[PDB]
């Protein structure tokens, strides 16, 4: 039991590190830069109507 | 002058402009409602109005103020609250019995009720003037005058005619200037543009050692007068209780208060809880409302005196650093001012920009940091002056990555953060050393090091202290207290005893709103005597508990040394911080041998 | 005639078609004050010109027109250096005459003097990070790319400060014959930075050698923006007549593309994409475009320029737009400035493309290139072996990721670690960094010559 | 013909004017500033005027063209520098004094104080002639006639008159056309508008093969003359070394170099470094300049020679096909050109589209890469010509989804990825199995197999390997190293090892730049024969780090084969692949065991 949980205590601790080090900046870059492609999308469609 | 031509959604348009400029504010129709001519396209006139145009025909007569829209510099500003369009919310109070502002109602820029006793300052009949220079004194308080009368600025001529001493109203005239013939009449009230910097003598670097009652603030970093910083907020989250607090326990001689886009709610907590406060100043005469100058716009008022709310509070602070003394502008926030320009900008017909912002606000946003600074006071006199700029940063565009926290951050050269944990906590502020930076530390550190200071030492020391325990705190919480080593434990007890003892404030005495240089700097020189002794006796073989044990009344007779008076060496130096080095020596050399 | 309107910072007066393009107008008000601007647009009966001083307070029939008939030129002159002057190249802030023995006018070059060669000289900074991964030429342009929050104008007075030091140390070396001067042009910038740019420039040595220009948030921004193009042609025009190579600091970027991208939504013109204007790869460009070898064979401009980010990403047209127009860059990272190493530019997405052209036989060594090659990639594989071996721990850690990782903490913390005024060769750097280097192995590295392997490890 | 009634910006307008053609270029002013006229609105024309203005007033006569911009076809093109409205910078260097072209100074587009010497062809008095014959040819390489004499398309009669062999100049008539009468004289240059494509006799399908000298572009995916190639650049892929190793150890027999808005000092090292090179073909009096015909633009030039740069590089890229001679289009970039149509577009204040580029982009660079290719030389004669066309994109606010790189990369069929993790490590360019494409390695895998050893099935391998190690690299990056076998080790090592110094293109010297095919090729057999003897050697039983560990020399001698010279051998073919394959294979049998 004790090499047991030293054996999965490895593979929980490297899963939740990897998972919390890769998992926020992609999704966190790529909503940004979607968003802030839609807001310029939006305003040169804006800017476009005006004229 | 101008007739009523046509009207088109909130912006009324006048015709027959005949030298009407674009940058003068008028009043449109009978009712005199606040706007102004942002441009004008041909005979026409394109004005924006910040209010209702209900009950405007075509038609309605134009008549122009005669001057850009600004602010009124006189006497009698302590102790009254007005909006950044020039209206006394006093009057408003009196007459209409009401606190916002009422469509089709005008009130004067200047107080009326209130007369101040001007005196003769060093100008007789014939001497030679200038702009910025003293000419005499005016009352503004009934306890000290800090209101000092001056000329305007890039003006110049004799003084032909000087009045007596004497009490008299701000409408009525006191003296006259002689340049060129017959160049005008001279008041106690003088103009001053909102849009336009007032002029100063030369600039300089901010490196004055002003402090501003913060004690875990000024201990984390120097405080100087004329630097840039910004804080970070969350709508009312603890920067409303930072900013109450450092207001209340600044020592400056002036302080300005700018409600730019507040929701109301602090405003009459911060006015009403401003008079019940015990400055620290030597004087009791209503002196947190009567030492502070109150500008306060809510949420339902026109965008005009929101966005000009922090052009006159810094306008008003550039004449405070202009008259010879320091003021200290806190304003909240630019958010409203910055959401306002993009408002007004999207009602008048401006384009749009990045994020939804205007392509005004990079160049203003720079504008407004570079109008505060410390610098020589412009005039004959050559006096010091300077103007603490503290802005505060919220989101208006639905995160905190916008281009206003952005552009500021990166203007700004320093920065103060504040957690929710620390202000949930009862600590004001809770700002740390891994969250916040200063380069401005090394002036402040350099005069203030320069007269009698030791916080470069203990201060370097107690933020690698504090940077060192804070990662300590999780290698001790996830991997424990049973394999660290006997150090980290005696810089994480330092750290939390530093982090209690400076960080816990809340304003619950006199001693704890308002704390000296020297305390400070002798309070931190005790906990890193404190730290190295334990470390350095820990090195040399001993145990932890024998030195915990071992110090006794001395830890808790450290912490609790805050709440006393700091007259205990001469009038501001600790001195039972003193005789704790020898005690620490002595336990220190006790638990080695 | 008289004035139309005003939207905007531009004026729209209306007079007659006699003006040219870029010619010099006078604006008379009725309150005793006159404005000077320069003719952006000529139509029939009527004109749009930007003028440089104010923004608003225009009459409309109260005003009066006044026809200069020159068009706007910047005084040049041989004694330039060692005085203060604002934006508009007028000596208002108590500094030398704003007189010039020449006056030449500018359309975007004044004799468009373009090199057709490449730069062989290499100046050198004073640290052994830039100069070393990034070899900077005579005439290329490498600008510094920071974020909010980082010391750009540390890192900027660093590099200014430096020169006069090793500026003699590599004048021995033939990496330079001549005397060098200094271009200082703030734009957007506070009290506070100018006036410590100034202490430091004071503090150094270089007053009587450097330019002062002063240009606030508070003044126009078609001055800001004109402030540039004649600190520049200033720069160029000492260069191009004395010999000498000429440092020039733009900073910042930020506010000069917010002068230009200010005036975008008052005019007729249709933006492009994130507010700015869609001409501004051509005003980017132009700053670009003069720089270069100089006529004669013995001057040369060098651009140094300073971006601030205003929102801390990398997927901007600031960024991107005028970092692609120069030759590489040079970025700094938040996280070796919150380490503690001093500068937190790092060499991992920097690069030169004219760093070949830079280094010779005579002024450095030949191997630098391979050990900067090498070094360019054991930075980057270390980079990656310690963000792996982060997330991996020691359970999975391969043998090349510990040498990897302690030779990119090593390199990291002895290479790029400098002093503000220490100054450092090239020579002992490239001598360090085959120490350090020579950590990993033989069948590692495959990135350089076996002579320049087998010569040194 | 017109009068200058207003000038604002990059756009003028002409009233009074005559014609006003859509691509007729003309001069306005009395300046002589390179312009076009783009529309027209009502009696006035409005023209573009791409040069710098600095005095141009309004008012002056405008004097038009008559026709559309173009260039001269004919000879004393090659070893020549010019702009792209065909300005000479050789006579504009000594007599304008100024390296660059200046406003306000008129230039033709071929020279006339040189003289060449022609040579009768086949063509003689009484056949027949026709548009693109070769009735002459012009000495100007050591090995074939670069500049070979052509008659105008859309032209037929008889030769009346033949000139003798000798030298003469280009303002003399030496060749007479009778059809029907006196029809007109020639001489030696040719006109053709550069807003018009060449004739050709008819289109065929690309299935000669164009080498590069690249082992990772020919390695990675190969492609044959007559194609379209997209590379999405960011400042890093190196644009500059590409093109002078493209230019320098192509294949063809010219090249031509077009600059779309560079900073000029690239262009220049790449000028003054092709002049001292040695040419592969034997070359000698500047055999680099004297095959290559470069069009130089720059930042801050003029909008009309960076929008006509690409279309006289492809007009003088199919007059030079038409000879019958092969000829390499390098255009950089397109970008910049896309740039200065979105600049046009809102400089005209027209509806533009997204992204601020024009809608014409898409149909402009579809017909220009639609106008390249490989087919039938115009002509009586019948030959074989080729144009390849590889132009690079970078994006315009720092992300790949712009109209540029998706219009140009949709249209075309070879893509070259750009990867910043392998350009980090200084690999220009990086190209990736799973970024990159061609669907002419298949076809060109039949000669290249035929004429060299069987690289199509180690690009298939290598593919197969990549796409294996690119998601073994984030399948070892994400899990970890404890949860891969150690065949996938040996994978992702001969993919990092491959990538890295099939990647790395550039070098110290004129030796890692130039490989051929047979090199790479025995480099990438050796590395999968030692890959695939490595899999089934540890299938049998064995370590990973015993084998990498026990390879030792025999895994960096492959990768230093790149640094040797490609001389050595037979003609290119390196003997030391064949003892390295023996070394491998006596290896293996010694892991195994």
């Amino acid at each position: 039991a004790f090499i047991i949980l030293d054996e999965v205590i490895k593979v929980t601790n490297r899963r939740v590190n990897a998972i919390e080090h890769v998992i926020i900046p992609r999704t966190e870059n790529t909503i940004a830069y979607i968003n802030s492609e839609l807001d310029e999308l939006d305003r040169e469609e804006f800017y476009r109507l005006k004229k | 002058y101008g007739a009523i031509y046509s009207v088109s959604g909130p912006v009324v348009i006048a015709e027959n402009m005949i030298g009407c400029a674009m940058y003068e504010l008028v009043k449109v129709g009978h009712d005199n409602l606040v706007g102004e001519v942002i441009r004008i396209d041909g005979d026409k006139a394109t004005i924006q109005v910040y209010e209702e145009t209900a009950g405007l025909t075509v038609g309605d007569p134009v008549l122009r103020t005669g001057k850009p829209l600004s602010v009124e510099l006189g006497p009698g500003l302590m102790e009254t609250i007005y909006d950044g369009i020039q209206r006394p919310l006093k009057a408003i109070k009196e007459e209409s019995q009401s606190i916002y502002i009422p469509r089709g109602i005008d009130t004067p820029a200047l107080d009326r009720t209130i007369k101040w006793q001007f005196t003769p300052g060093k100008f007789q009949v014939g001497d030679h003037i200038s702009g910025g220079d003293i000419y005499g004194s005016v009352f503004e308080n009934s306890l000290i005058s800090s209101h000092k009368i001056l000329l305007p600025p890039r003006s110049r001529g004799t003084i032909t005619w000087i009045a007596p001493a004497g009490e008299y109203t701000l409408d009525e005239k006191i003296l006259e200037v002689e340049f060129d013939g017959k160049k005008s009449d001279f008041t106690l009230y003088h103009t001053w543009p909102v849009r336009v910097p007032r002029p100063v003598t030369e600039k300089l670097s901010a490196d004055y050692p002003l402090l501003t009652g913060q004690r875990v603030l000024d201990a984390l970093f120097p405080c100087v007068q004329g630097g840039t910083t910004c804080i970070p907020g969350a709508f009312g989250c603890g920067k409303t209780v930072i900013s109450q607090s450092l207001s209340k326990y600044s020592n400056s001689d002036a302080i300005i208060y700018v409600g730019c886009g507040e929701r109301g709610n602090e405003m009459a907590e911060v006015l009403m809880e401003f008079p019940e406060l015990y400055t620290e100043m030597s004087g009791t005469k209503e002196p947190i409302m009567k030492r502070t100058t109150l500008v306060a716009n809510t949420s339902n008022m026109p965008v005009a005196a929101r966005e000009a709310s922090i052009y006159t509070g810094i306008t008003l602070a550039e004449y405070f650093r202009d008259q010879g003394k320091n003021v200290s502008m806190i304003a909240d926030s630019s958010s409203r001012w910055a959401e306002a320009l993009r408002e007004i900008s999207g009602r008048l017909g401006e384009m749009p920009a990045d994020q939804g912002f205007p392509a005004y606000l990079g160049a203003k946003l720079a504008s407004f940091y570079e109008r505060a600074g410390k610098a020589v006071a412009l005039g004959s006199p050559d006096r010091t002056g300077s103007v603490s700029i503290v802005a505060a940063v919220s989101p208006a565009g639905g995160d905190f990555s916008d281009p206003v926290t952005t552009a500021t951050l990166g203007i700004t050269q320093v920065f103060w953060g504040l957690d929710k944990k620390l202000a949930q906590r009862k600590h004001f502020p809770s700002i740390n050393t891994s969250v916040s930076y200063s380069k401005y530390t090394n002036v402040l550190n350099k005069f203030y090091d320069s007269n009698y200071p030791e916080f470069p030492v203990l201060r370097d020391r107690m933020k690698e202290i504090l940077s060192n325990a804070e990662e300590l705190e999780q290698v001790v919480q996830l991997v424990g207290k049973s394999a660290l080593s006997d150090s980290d434990k005696i810089t994480l007890d330092v750290a939390t005893l530093i982090k209690e003892d400076f960080l816990q404030q809340n304003g619950y005495s006199t001693y704890d709103a308002f704390c000296p240089i020297w305390k400070t700097f002798d309070m931190m020189r005790a906990f890193i005597s404190y730290h190295d002794e334990a470390q350095k006796a820990v090195a040399n073989g001993a145990n932890w508990s024998k030195l915990a044990d071992s110090t006794g009344d001395v830890k808790h007779a450290v912490s609790s040394s805050k709440f006393f008076e700091p007259s205990r060496g001469e009038k501001e130096v600790h001195g039972e911080f003193e005789k704790l080095l020898s005690t620490m020596q002595e336990r220190f050399a006790e638990s080695t041998d | 005639n008289t004035v139309s309107g005003v939207n905007g910072p531009l004026v729209i007066l209306e007079k007659v078609k006699f003006p040219r393009y870029n010619e010099i107008v006078n604006l008379t008000l009725p309150d005793g004050t006159v404005r000077q601007g320069q003719v952006l647009e000529i139509r029939g009966d009527r004109a749009i010109v930007q003028v440089f001083e104010g923004t608003s307070g225009i009459d409309v029939k109260k005003t009066t027109v006044e026809f200069t008939g020159e068009s706007l030129r910047i005084p040049v002159s041989e004694d330039m250096l060692g005085r203060i002057f604002d934006g508009s190249g007028r000596p208002i802030d108590n500094g030398p005459k704003v007189f010039a023995e020449d006056y030449l006018d500018i359309n975007g070059s004044p004799i468009n003097p373009y090199a057709r060669i490449y730069p062989e000289e290499m100046i050198s900074t004073g640290v052994s990070a830039i100069d070393t991964m990034n070899s900077i030429a005579r005439g290329q342009k490498i600008p510094i790319f920071s974020a909010s929050g980082l010391p750009h104008n540390e890192i900027a007075a660093q590099i200014c400060r430096q020169a006069g030091l090793v500026r003699p140390t590599k004048d021995v070396h033939d990496g330079h014959e001549e005397n060098f001067s200094i271009v200082f042009a703030a734009m957007g910038v506070n009290l506070e930075t100018a006036r410590f740019f100034k202490q430091d420039f004071e503090e150094n040595g270089s007053l009587e050698r450097t330019s002062l220009f002063l240009n606030l948030a508070n003044d126009p921004t078609i001055e800001r923006i004109i402030t540039p193009r004649l600190a520049l042609t200033t720069a160029e025009y000492l260069a191009y007549q004395t010999e000498r190579h000429v440092l020039t600091i733009l900073t910042d970027m930020s506010s000069y593309a917010d002068a230009l991208r200010e005036v975008s939504a008052a005019r007729e013109e249709v933006p492009g994409r994130r507010g700015y204007p869609g001409y501004m790869y051509t005003d980017l460009s132009t700053i670009y475009e003069r720089a270069g070898r100089v006529e004669g064979r013995n001057g040369s401009i060098t651009q140094i320029p300073i971006l601030t980010m205003p929102n801390d990403d990398i997927t901007h047209p600031i960024p991107d737009l005028t970092g692609y127009i120069t030759e590489g860059q040079i970025f700094v990272d938040r996280q070796l400035h919150n380490k503690g190493i001093y500068p937190p530019i790092n060499v991992l997405p920097s690069l030169s493309r004219l760093m070949k052209s830079a280094i010779g036989e005579g002024m450095t060594r030949k191997d630098h290139g391979d050990v900067s090659n090498q070094l360019y990639a054991k930075y980057a594989i270390g980079k990656d072996a310690a963000a792996m071996k982060a997330v991996v721990g020691e359970e999975a850690l391969s043998i090349e990721d510990k040498l990897s990782l302690e030779f990119l903490e090593k390199f990291e913390k002895t290479f790029i670690t400098q002093g503000a005024y220490e100054d450092r060769t090239v020579f002992e750097s490239l001598d360090q960094a085959w120490s350090l280097l020579r950590i990993y192995p033989k069948e590692m590295l495959n990135r350089i010559s076996p002579k320049i392997l087998d010569e040194f490890y």
